This record gives C-alpha cells, structure tokens and sequence, in this order.
C-alpha cells in the first residue's frame, strides 16, 4: 500500500501578513467639483451588494492591540492631510508683531502689511483669537502668532471642504479580510461567528479627542475592551448601545474679507462681524447621558474593577490635549468638558451646556508628522452640526488610594485609538492556494 | 454555491470538491496618494499569483488543478493514514503539521520531472 | 489577408474557422515625466488583460488550444435557437447581447463538472 | 540560491538536471516609482518568454520537441560533438546570429499544425 | 505693474525648451482596439458603414 | 484592416478620448515650467517712459 | 579638532534657525592629524616595488 503525493490548487490557508489596501466609496457624492481632502473622488466607485459569506466549523485568533492595519490607517491620514495643504496659499510672511485692541473673545488685531507690489505699506486689520496669538512683553499689547517659532504656518485650501464622508478599505485580490461579529467580543481571543468579506465596511475618517463621533453602535449591549485593566498608562475604549446626540451650533455671524498678502497668494480672514457676539457652545441632553453612564457602570463593576469608582475631569497642563477636539463645517473647536464628569457613582438642568472656544490655527498634525501648521479659514454665516456620540476614551490615574478605587480621566490624548474602535474586528490574511496530500495515484504517463 | 472561502474549516473530502471556487476570484476583483496605493497593490496581486503559478507549471501541472506526482512520500514527516487526514481535519489544520517541510518537499516534487522528461524524449 | 478583427460582422460560422488570425495579437507580449507614469499604469494593463483570460481558459478545458469542449448539457432557461439560425444568419456580436445576462451563470457551471472530472481522473488510478 | 547560475561551464549534457534550480528564480515619492518600475519589469522578463513558450510547444513543460528540418547551412556538428565537448555559453555564441531566423521557423508548420485538430473536429 | 500680479504666480517659459508641436500618436495598449470611421461626409453622431480597425 | 458588413454607433461630443487629450496638455505645459527659473520678485513699481 | 562650544540659534525669519558657533570655550588650536612613520613609508616602499614591473 505505497502512497504517492499529489498537489492541490485552491487550498485555503491564511497565515496572516501585511499588505497595502485599496480605497472604495459609496459613489453618493453627487456634488461634483468638490474634491475634498481625502480624495474620495480618487477612489474606485461601483462596489454594490457586499455579499458576505458565513464560515462554520472554524476557530482562529483575532487581535486588535497587535493589529498593524490600523497603522496604515493612521499613516494615510498623516499623508492625506499633508498633501492637501501643499498646493495652495501659504501665509508665512504674517509672523509680524500685531498692535491689537480688545473688541472679548475676538480681537481687532491690526498690522503693517506689504502687498504684491514691493516697498508698499498698507494698514490692514484682521480678527484673531487668544489661542492663536501670544505676547512677548510685560504689559504691552504686542501680539504674534502661536506657531511662528520653528514651524511654518500655511493656509488650508479654501475650496476644499472638511466633510467626513465614509470610505471603504479593501485588500487586493488574493488577500482576504476576516471579521468577527460574535456577541460581546472580548477584543483579543478566538471567534466563532467568523465571516469572510470581500472587503470591509465604511470607516469614518473623522478626527476627534476625548470622545468618538459618528461611529457604529453596539450589537447587543455596552461593551468595554482593553489590553489590561491593571495598568495605569493603558487606554480604555468603550462602545454604546444608545447613541447620545448633540444639537449644537456656533452663532458667530460675520463676513469674510479677502486681504492680499502677494504674488497670487490670498489671505482669507473674517472682517466686519454682524450681530450680537456669542461663544461656541454645545448642548448634551441629560436623562440621556447619566442614563447612558448608568449603563456603562453596570459592567464597569464587573471583574476588572471591583467597586467605588468615580469620574473626574482632565489632568490639565497642556491645553491642546485636555479639552475635547471637534470639527464640523470647516472649523476646529476646543471645548470645556468638565461638566460631563462632575459626578460620583457609588452604592436639575434639562441639558448640559458646554462652553467652547475656537482655535483657527491648529498644530495637531505637526507634532506627529512634521508637515506643518494649518490656518483654518473662517466660514461665512452661522454653522450648525449634529452628531452622535458613539464612544468614549477613558484613562485611569496612577497613584495610591487605600480607601477607594483610582479616578477615571478622559484625556486619552492619542490618535491611533480613534480608529481601533471601529477596526476592532478586522484582520487581513494572504491566500496561498498551494498544498500537498497523499492518495493512490501513480501518474501513469 | 458556498461562495469565496466557503467550506474552508469543513471536511477534507468536502473541500476536495470546491478547489476552483477559490481560483476564479483570486486575481479579478474590482478592477495621487490613493492612486499610488491603487497601483502598488494591484501589481502586488499579479506578481504574487505568478510567484506560485510557476510552481504549478514546473512540477506536474500545465494549467490543470489536480495533477499527480511520482514522489514516493518518504516517512520522515507525518504518517497519518488515509482515513485520518481525509475525515476530521481541515486544510488549515493540515498546513500546521507540514509547514517547515515544504522547503524540502517543493525541491523534491520539482525533482523527478527532468527524470521524466528524458524518458519521453529518448523514446521518440 | 484576414488581419486583426476580420470577419467580425460576418457569419458566425464563417468566423468559427478563422480564430487564429486575431488571437495572435492578443498573445505576443514580446517587445519584438507625465507620460512615464502613463506608460507604467498602461503597460500593467497589457499583462492584466492578457493573463486575465488565461486563468479562466486553463481552468475549464483549454490548456494550449482555442476550442475545448465541456459536458454542460446546455440548459433551456436561456436562448435555444436551432443550429441553422445560430451558425448561418447571425453574428458573434449579436449572440453575446442575447446571452449577456447568463454569461456568469453558464461560466460558473463549467468549473464544476470539471473537478468532477479531475477527481474522477484521480480516483480512477 | 543553491544552484542559481550553476554548472554553466560543465558538460552540455549535464544541463539535464539543473534546469529547475534556475527556472525557479525568474521572478524571485519618485524613489518608489523607480523601485516599482523594476518590479513590473521582472513581470515582463518572465511571461514575455512564457508567452513564447506558451505558443509553440512548451505550454507547461521544459523540453518540447519540434518537427522542423534543421538544415545544414549553419554548423553541422553531430550529437557527440555538441552534447559532450561543449558548454551552453559557447553553443549559443555560434548560433547567435541565426536564432532570429530560427524562431520564426518553428512558428511555420505550427499554426498549420493547429489546423488539423480543427479539421478533424 | 505686470498684468498678472493678481491671483497668479508668474514664471518664465524655460529657455532651453521649445514650443514646436512635433506630431505624436496616441496608441491603445494590448487587448484594446480603436475603431475608425473613415466614411466620407461624416455627420458626427450616427451609424457608420466603412468602419476600419 | 477594413471591416465589411459592419455597423456601429459613433459619437464625438461625448468621447472620452478627447477628454483625456485635454488632461495631457494641461499636465505637459504645467510640468515644463517647474524645474527652472522663476521671476516672482518682479511685481514691483515700474517707472515707464514711452520710447 | 578642539572646538568645544555652545551653538547659537539665530532668528533668520519665520520658523527657521541658523546654527553657528559664537562662544568657543578653552584654548584655540589648529586641527592636526597623525599618520604613523615607519609604517607609511613602509607602505610607500611596497607601492613602488610592484610598480618596478
Ligand atoms: C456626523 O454626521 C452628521 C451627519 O448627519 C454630520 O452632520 C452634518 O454635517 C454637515 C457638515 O457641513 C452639515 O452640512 C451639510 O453638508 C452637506 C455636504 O454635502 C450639504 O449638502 C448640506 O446642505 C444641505 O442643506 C442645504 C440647506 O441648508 C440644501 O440647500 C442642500 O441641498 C443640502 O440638502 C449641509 O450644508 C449637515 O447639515 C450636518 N447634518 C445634520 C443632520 O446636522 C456631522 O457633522 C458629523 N460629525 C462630525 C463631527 O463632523
Ligand atoms: C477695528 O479697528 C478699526 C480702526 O482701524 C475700526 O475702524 C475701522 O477702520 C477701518 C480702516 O480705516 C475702516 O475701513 C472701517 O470702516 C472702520 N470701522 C468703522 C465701524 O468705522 C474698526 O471699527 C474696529 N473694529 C472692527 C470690527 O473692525
Ligand atoms: C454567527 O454570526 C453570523 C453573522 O456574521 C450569523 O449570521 C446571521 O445570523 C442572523 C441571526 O440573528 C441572521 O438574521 C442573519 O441573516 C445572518 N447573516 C446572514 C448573512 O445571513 C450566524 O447565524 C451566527 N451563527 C449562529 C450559530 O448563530
Ligand atoms: C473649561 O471649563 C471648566 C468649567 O468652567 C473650567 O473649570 C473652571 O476653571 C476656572 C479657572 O479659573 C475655575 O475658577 C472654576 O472653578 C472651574 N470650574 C469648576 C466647576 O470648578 C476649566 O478650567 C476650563 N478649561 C480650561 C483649560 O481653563
Ligand atoms: C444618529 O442617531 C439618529 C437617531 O438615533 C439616527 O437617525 C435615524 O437613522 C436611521 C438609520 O440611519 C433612520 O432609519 C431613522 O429614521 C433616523 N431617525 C430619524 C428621526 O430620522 C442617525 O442615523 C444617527 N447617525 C447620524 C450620523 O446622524
Ligand atoms: C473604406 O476605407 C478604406 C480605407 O480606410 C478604403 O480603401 C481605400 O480606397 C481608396 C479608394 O478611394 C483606395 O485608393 C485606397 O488604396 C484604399 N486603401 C487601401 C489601404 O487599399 C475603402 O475604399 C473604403 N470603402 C468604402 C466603401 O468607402
Ligand atoms: C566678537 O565680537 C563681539 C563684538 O561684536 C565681542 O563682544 C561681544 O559682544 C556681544 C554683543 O554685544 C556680547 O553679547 C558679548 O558678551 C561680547 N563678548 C564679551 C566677551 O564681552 C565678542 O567678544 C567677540 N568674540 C566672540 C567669540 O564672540
Ligand atoms: C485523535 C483524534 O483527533 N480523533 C478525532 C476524534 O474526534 C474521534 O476519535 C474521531 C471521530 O469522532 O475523529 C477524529
Ligand atoms: C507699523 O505699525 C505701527 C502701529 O502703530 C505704526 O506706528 C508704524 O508707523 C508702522 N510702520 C510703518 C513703517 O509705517
Ligand atoms: C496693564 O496696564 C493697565 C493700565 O493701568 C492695567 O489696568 C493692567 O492691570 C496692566 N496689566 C498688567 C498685567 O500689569
Ligand atoms: C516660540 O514658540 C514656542 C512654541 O512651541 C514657544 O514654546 C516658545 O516659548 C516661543 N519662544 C518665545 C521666545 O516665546
Ligand atoms: C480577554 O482576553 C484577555 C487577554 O487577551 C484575557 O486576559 C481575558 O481573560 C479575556 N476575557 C474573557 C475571555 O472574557
Ligand atoms: C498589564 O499590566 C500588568 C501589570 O501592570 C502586566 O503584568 C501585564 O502583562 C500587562 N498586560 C499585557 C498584555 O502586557
Ligand atoms: C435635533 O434636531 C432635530 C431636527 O429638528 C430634531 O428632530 C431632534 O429632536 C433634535 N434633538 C434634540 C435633542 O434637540
Ligand atoms: C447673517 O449675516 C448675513 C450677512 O451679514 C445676513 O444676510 C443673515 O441674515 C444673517 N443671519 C441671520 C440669522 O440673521
Ligand atoms: C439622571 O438625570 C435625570 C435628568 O432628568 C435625573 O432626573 C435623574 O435623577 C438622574 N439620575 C442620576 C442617578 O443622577
Ligand atoms: C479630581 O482630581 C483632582 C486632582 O487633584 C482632585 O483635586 C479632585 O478632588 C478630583 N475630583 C473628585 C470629585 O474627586
Ligand atoms: C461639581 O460637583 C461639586 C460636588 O461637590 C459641586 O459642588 C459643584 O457645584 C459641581 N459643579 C458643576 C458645574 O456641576
Ligand atoms: C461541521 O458543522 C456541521 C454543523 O451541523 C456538523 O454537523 C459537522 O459535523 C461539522 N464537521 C466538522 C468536520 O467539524
Ligand atoms: C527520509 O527522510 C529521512 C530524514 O530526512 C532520511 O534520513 C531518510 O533517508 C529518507 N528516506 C528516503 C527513502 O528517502
Ligand atoms: C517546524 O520546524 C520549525 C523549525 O525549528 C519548528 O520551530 C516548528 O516547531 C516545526 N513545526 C512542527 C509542527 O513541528
Ligand atoms: C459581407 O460583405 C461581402 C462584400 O461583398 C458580401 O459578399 C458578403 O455576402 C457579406 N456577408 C454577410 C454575412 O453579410
Ligand atoms: C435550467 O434553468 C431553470 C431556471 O432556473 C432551472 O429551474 C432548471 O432547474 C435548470 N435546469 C438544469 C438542468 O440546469
Ligand atoms: C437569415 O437567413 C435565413 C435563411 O436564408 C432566413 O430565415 C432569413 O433570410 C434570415 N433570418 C431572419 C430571422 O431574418
Ligand atoms: C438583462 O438583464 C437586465 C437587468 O438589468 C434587463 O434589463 C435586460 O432586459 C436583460 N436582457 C434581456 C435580453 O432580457
Ligand atoms: C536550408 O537551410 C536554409 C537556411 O539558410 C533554409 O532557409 C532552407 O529552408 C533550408 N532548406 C529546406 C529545404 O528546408
Ligand atoms: C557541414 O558538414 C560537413 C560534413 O557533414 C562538414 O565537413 C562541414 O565542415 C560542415 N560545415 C561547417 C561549416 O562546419
Ligand atoms: C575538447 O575540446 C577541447 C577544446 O578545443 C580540445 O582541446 C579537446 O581535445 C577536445 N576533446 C575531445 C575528446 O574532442
Ligand atoms: C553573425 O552574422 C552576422 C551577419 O551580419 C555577422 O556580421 C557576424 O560576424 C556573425 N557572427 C559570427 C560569425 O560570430
Ligand atoms: C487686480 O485685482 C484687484 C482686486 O481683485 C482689481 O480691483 C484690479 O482691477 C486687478 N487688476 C487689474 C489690472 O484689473
Ligand atoms: C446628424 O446627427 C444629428 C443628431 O445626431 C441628427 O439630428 C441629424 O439629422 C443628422 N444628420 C444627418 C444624418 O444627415
Ligand atoms: C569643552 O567645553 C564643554 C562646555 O560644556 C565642556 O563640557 C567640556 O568638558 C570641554 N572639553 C574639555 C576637553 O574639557
Ligand atoms: C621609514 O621611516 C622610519 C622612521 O621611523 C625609518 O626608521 C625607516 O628607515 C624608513 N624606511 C625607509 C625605507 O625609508
């Protein structure tokens, strides 16, 4: 009973590895000639009917903290934003001392400027916030831009919008993407409801801090996942069943005035503000947040932390991390957010009004990528944006406390964690169809 | 129609019937920072397919799926019988017990083909 | 002198004897900056389009020949015109239009009943 | 890697066994574009000759015979004078200027050879 | 002043590069064909009889 | 190669070939101006006297 | 080279630096380099010996 060997073409073997992924869109961008930042126009359209296939009698290990596909997601957003800000107007000769006067949240800063014609002096004025200008004096009203030292400040391109439309990632042909939608997934463990997909669903490439917006809701109930709960410096990612919504706006009605720098370059800024001045705020409805927080602490009392938990605000210090970042309509918000964590969970306002300031000159991508600063141009009129809170980023505080459990702070202060809350159930493999097996065949010839 | 990657964790015998459903959807899928990622990953599938298309095209196969080889299955590696491997393990399970030997297996399957090409050549 | 795209609008049976005059130019990939990147993304189309049909050909019956037959019994759900109409007063372009919705359904039944031959070829030995 | 470009100076009849160790290894920012253009070049070197082999006789094998007459206008060395006291480097240096007219000769009586199967069926 | 100091960055046509339009030919890759209608008095949109590949 | 007994519906006002033709002439002329001399410090006052 | 000093940053313009020494500490010296005798001319003898062909 001698046995020979035979080959087999079409053998499913995974042995996961790392590759380069595609970009796909839903082709719902009917508004032509928009051409947003992430080049959604420059992605392959027409991918309907995502025919998923079910897998059975199969066990394999999923991982999320050791995933390297999310590194590609974080690498793209650094490159996607950097390449968009290159081919439009720079405003680098604006590093001039400003003789401002209070008009207050906003300022009436004025300066001497040189037009496109050289050796010409024009008295032009703009409006800046406190978060964009810093003084170098004792009491003199001189002001200068925040990032003029060892950095280059460029203007965001005006005709390209910041709308967060979803995109779909896809592996190349021969590479499969697996997914797990088993109920109450641990985060790092074997799965049973494994289903191969042609390619993954729509990721939302929105950037946020201290919260998560426009994510995917949970399947059954509020799940909390992490690597180890015993460590102090590790982040915590949560997911909600009932989405918390915000109906908020920014009443700051004004007009945009084009100030020439330059040889073809144009500096955009707000001019004659119209109407009663007001600050940026957002309402969060009570009986939908503390009720939501009640659901979160139901299994936060499970076998990770025992009892006597308490919610606290951010640590403080560096302002660019501790507040909650926000973005809608082309404006970047940095918001007071201590009122959502001023409570203690142990065993009369209708809505929560969060004050919030506006930072036109951001520095978020420079400290991780070094591409440069960004001057967000002002947006005409009053803008209003509504979003759903679908996740929170919590981090415990290291210390000693014999009587009670250590406090919880929301200042995660990381970028990669914002994309692991939606790519938590995806894994890329390579399919080599080869394989050998013995049988009874002699190759007669 | 079990679809792409269908009976993959299933029986060996059932997986011996649907080899070709993993072959037609292997290279034909849907079709400047996204453009370079589009191009450098499309060509990554073409050369990876041709990387193991020679391997079919050298040993015994020309373009067929299940071609026989005259290697006599030396007993150094796993020696499970016919009623064991074809009954209650999947293809992913079988690949875990043979993965390190494939360096020696592949250079031996391509062997005894030049030894065969002479036999047909000298007979004419 | 037939040449590339010869009897295309002619009789279907007339073109059935002249397959090789235009199948050679689909083959023969031998050789004998804005447009630098136009060449790169279009030369890969030369190897994508050629090899994109040599996978499906080599699976079913055709190893190195143009006319390989299979054992599919030609189900009557799609068009069932007789022999004297298909091969005498109709063209290849008209034929694919009538059968375009069923090209994938006819194809997907060909790789099956081919493994049924390959497994029966191995089991016979 | 063990025998890549191996016994190239040995007997011409010792190339019976060393074909596989060589045939197995034909495919193994503007800087990425230059690196990518070399990757697609190797996709053209291989399969630019496999298309040739896929034409005449060698669809999926290494040694395929042809019924061309092999006239005596060129060198008339016999089987012993070729396969024993010669290397392939020296052999290809003698028919280098004649292989252009050779390659089209196998194509002759090959498309004609493809006609009889159509004629029979 | 120069006429284009508004909304343009004015560069110079590069001296060693000529503007002469040498004829070029557009050519489709392998697996693609181009259909030419060389019929006399082509309307612009409609059927053509003398189609040449 | 000429074709006989052939019909096909042509068009020239929605052809995608001429749209690609416009893309090149934008790109070839724009790339030809980059890697050599610019003149941007010239937009200054010009004391001009007619000859 | 004895040149131990603290480098200085000069504000050339918007977000740029110009590192140059301006504060040299110690005693100034000229940078010298050793090449060992009885080994270099040993090499130089070997250079000309094979050139005697
Ligand atoms: C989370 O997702 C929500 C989606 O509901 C998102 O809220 C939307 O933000 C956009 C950002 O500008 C708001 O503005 C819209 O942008 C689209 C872009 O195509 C426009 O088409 C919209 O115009 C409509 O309304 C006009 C009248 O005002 C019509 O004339 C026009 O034809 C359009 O119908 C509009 O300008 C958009 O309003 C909100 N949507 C809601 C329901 O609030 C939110 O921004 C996302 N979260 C974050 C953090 O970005
Ligand atoms: C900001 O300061 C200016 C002083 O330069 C205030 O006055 C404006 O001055 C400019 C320059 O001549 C005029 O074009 C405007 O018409 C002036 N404004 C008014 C209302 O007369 C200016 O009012 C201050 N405030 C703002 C919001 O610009
Ligand atoms: C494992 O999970 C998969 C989902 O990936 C389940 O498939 C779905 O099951 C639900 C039942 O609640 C159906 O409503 C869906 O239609 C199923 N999906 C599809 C695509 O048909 C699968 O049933 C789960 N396995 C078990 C044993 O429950
Ligand atoms: C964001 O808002 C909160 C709430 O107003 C700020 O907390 C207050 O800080 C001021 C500082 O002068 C204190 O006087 C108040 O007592 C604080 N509020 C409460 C309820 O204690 C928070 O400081 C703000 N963020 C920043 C960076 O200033
Ligand atoms: C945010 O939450 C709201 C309400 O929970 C969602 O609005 C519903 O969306 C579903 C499906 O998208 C619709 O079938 C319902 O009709 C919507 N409700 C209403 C009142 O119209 C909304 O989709 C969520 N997501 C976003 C991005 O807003
Ligand atoms: C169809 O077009 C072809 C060329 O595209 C025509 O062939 C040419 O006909 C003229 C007669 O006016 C001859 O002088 C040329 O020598 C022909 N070309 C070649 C290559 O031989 C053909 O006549 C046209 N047919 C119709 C019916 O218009
Ligand atoms: C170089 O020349 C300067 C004079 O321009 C010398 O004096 C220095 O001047 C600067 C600017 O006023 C002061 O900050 C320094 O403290 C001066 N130096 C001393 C030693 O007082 C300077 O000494 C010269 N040499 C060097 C090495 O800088
Ligand atoms: C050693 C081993 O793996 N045995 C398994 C076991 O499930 C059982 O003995 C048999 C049939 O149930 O299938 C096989
Ligand atoms: C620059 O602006 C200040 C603001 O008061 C003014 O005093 C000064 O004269 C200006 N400089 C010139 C050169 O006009
Ligand atoms: C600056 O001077 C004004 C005018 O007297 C005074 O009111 C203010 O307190 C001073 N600010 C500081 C920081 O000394
Ligand atoms: C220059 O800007 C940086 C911002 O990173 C700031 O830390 C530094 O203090 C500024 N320099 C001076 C002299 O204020
Ligand atoms: C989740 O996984 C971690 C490590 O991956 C493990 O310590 C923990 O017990 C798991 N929780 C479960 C299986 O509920
Ligand atoms: C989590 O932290 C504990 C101690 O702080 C450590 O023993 C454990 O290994 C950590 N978890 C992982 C996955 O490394
Ligand atoms: C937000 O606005 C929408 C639009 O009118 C409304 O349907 C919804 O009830 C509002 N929600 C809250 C909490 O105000
Ligand atoms: C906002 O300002 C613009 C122009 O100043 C005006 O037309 C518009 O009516 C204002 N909006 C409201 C709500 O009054
Ligand atoms: C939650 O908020 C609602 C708001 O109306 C309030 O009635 C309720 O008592 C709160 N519950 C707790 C536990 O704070
Ligand atoms: C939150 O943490 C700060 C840090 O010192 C502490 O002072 C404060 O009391 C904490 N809040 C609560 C409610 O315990
Ligand atoms: C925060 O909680 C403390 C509890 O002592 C309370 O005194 C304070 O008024 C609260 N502040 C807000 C803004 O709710
Ligand atoms: C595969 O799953 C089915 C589900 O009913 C089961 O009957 C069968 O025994 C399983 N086979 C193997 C090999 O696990
Ligand atoms: C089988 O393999 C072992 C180890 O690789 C070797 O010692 C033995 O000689 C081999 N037997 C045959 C028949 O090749
Ligand atoms: C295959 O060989 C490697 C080489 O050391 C070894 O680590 C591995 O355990 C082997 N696999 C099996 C299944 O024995
Ligand atoms: C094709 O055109 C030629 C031209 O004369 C004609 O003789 C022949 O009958 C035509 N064939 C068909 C099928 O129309
Ligand atoms: C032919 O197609 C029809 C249409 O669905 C189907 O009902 C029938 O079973 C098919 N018959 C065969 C033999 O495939
Ligand atoms: C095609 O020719 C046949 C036989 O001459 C005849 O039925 C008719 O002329 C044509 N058929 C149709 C359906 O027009
Ligand atoms: C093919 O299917 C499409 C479905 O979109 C249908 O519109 C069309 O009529 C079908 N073709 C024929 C010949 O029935
Ligand atoms: C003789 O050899 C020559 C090569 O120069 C060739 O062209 C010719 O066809 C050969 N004769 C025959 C009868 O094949
Ligand atoms: C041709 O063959 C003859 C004998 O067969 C031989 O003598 C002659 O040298 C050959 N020609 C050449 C050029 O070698
Ligand atoms: C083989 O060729 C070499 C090179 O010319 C020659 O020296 C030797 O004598 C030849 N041997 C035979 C047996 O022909
Ligand atoms: C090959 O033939 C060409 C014909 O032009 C000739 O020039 C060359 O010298 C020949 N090479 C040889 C005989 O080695
Ligand atoms: C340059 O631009 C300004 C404002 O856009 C305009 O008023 C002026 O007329 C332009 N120059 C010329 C020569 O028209
Ligand atoms: C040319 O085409 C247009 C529309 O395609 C049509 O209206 C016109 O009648 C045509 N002229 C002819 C066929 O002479
Ligand atoms: C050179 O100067 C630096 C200044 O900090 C000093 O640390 C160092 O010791 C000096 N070098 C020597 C050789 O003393
Ligand atoms: C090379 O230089 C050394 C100096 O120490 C001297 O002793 C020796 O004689 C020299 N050799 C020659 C060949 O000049």
């Amino acid at each position: 009973e001698k046995l020979w060997v035979t080959v087999y073409y079409g053998v499913p073997v995974w042995k996961e590895a790392t590759t380069t992924l595609f970009c796909a869109s839903d082709a719902k961008a009917y508004d032509t000639e928009v051409h947003n930042v992430w080049a959604t126009h420059a992605c392959v359209p027409t991918d309907p009917n995502p025919q998923e296939v079910v897998l059975e009698n199969v066990t394999e290990h999923f991982n999320m903290w050791k995933n390297n596909m999310v590194e590609q997601m974080q690498e793209d957003i650094i490159s996607l934003w950097c390449q968009s800000l290159k081919p439009c107007v720079k405003l680098t000769p604006l590093c001039v001392t400003l003789n401002c006067k209070d008009v207050g949240e906003i300022k009436n800063c004025s300066f001497n400027i040189t037009t496109s014609i050289r050796d010409k002096v024009q008295k032009e004025y703009a409006l800046f916030y406190k978060l964009d200008v810093v003084p170098i004096d004792n009491n003199n009203t001189s002001y200068r831009l925040i990032s003029c030292n060892t950095s280059v400040i460029t203007q965001a391109c005006p005709k390209i919008s910041f709308e967060p439309i979803p995109i779909h990632y896809c592996a190349p042909a021969g590479f499969a993407i697996l997914k797990c939608n088993d109920k109450t997934f641990n985060g790092t463990g074997p799965c049973k409801n494994v289903s191969t997909v042609q390619c993954t669903h729509g990721i939302r490439p929105v950037v946020s801090t201290q919260l998560l917006l426009n994510g995917s809701l949970a399947e059954e109930e509020v799940v909390i996942r992490s690597d180890n709960f015993t460590n102090n410096a590790k982040t915590i990612i949560v997911q909600l069943k009932e989405s918390v919504e915000i109906n908020c706006t920014r009443p700051n009605n004004n007009t945009r005035k084009s100030i020439h720098i330059g040889p073809g370059r144009a500096f955009y800024t707000t001019g004659e503000i119209i109407g009663d001045i007001r600050q940026a705020h957002c309402n969060i409805s009570r009986a939908k947040w503390n009720d939501t927080l009640k659901q979160i602490v139901i299994k936060l009392r499970e076998q990770f932390e025992n009892k006597t938990i308490v919610f606290n605000h951010s640590s403080g210090g560096d302002p660019e991390i501790v507040m909650h970042s926000f973005n809608c309509g082309g404006e970047f918000f940095y918001c007071n957010s201590t009122q959502l964590f001023n409570s203690t969970w142990n065993n009369e306002g209708n809505t929560i009004t969060l004050p919030c300031r506006i930072k036109q000159i951001i520095n978020m991508w420079q400290e991780v990528g070094g591409c440069g600063a960004m001057y967000a141009p002002p947006i005409r009129g009053q803008i209003r944006c509504s979003s759903n809170i679908t996740g929170l980023l919590l981090t415990r505080d290291g210390g000693i406390n014999e009587n009670g459990t250590e406090i919880f702070r929301p200042g995660g202060g990381d970028m990669r964690d914002n994309w692991r809350s939606e790519l938590y159930k995806y894994k890329v493999v390579k399919i080599e169809p080869l394989g050998v097996a013995p049988t009874k065949a002699k190759r007669r010839v | 129609f079990l679809g792409f990657l269908g009976a993959a964790g299933s029986t060996m015998g059932a997986a011996s019937m649907t080899l070709t459903v993993q072959a037609r959807l292997l290279l034909s899928g849907i079709v400047t920072v996204w453009g370079i990622k589009q191009l450098q990953a499309r060509v990554l599938a073409v050369e990876r397919y041709l990387g193991d298309q020679q391997l079919l095209g050298i040993w015994g196969c020309s373009g067929k799926l299940i071609c026989t080889t005259a290697v006599p299955w030396n007993a150094s590696w796993s020696n499970k019988s016919l009623d064991r491997i074809w009954n209650n393990m999947t293809w992913m399970e079988w690949e875990r017990e043979i993965d390190n030997y494939t360096s020696e297996i592949y250079t031996l399957i391509e062997e005894s083909q030049n030894q065969q090409e002479k036999n047909e050549q000298e007979l004419l």
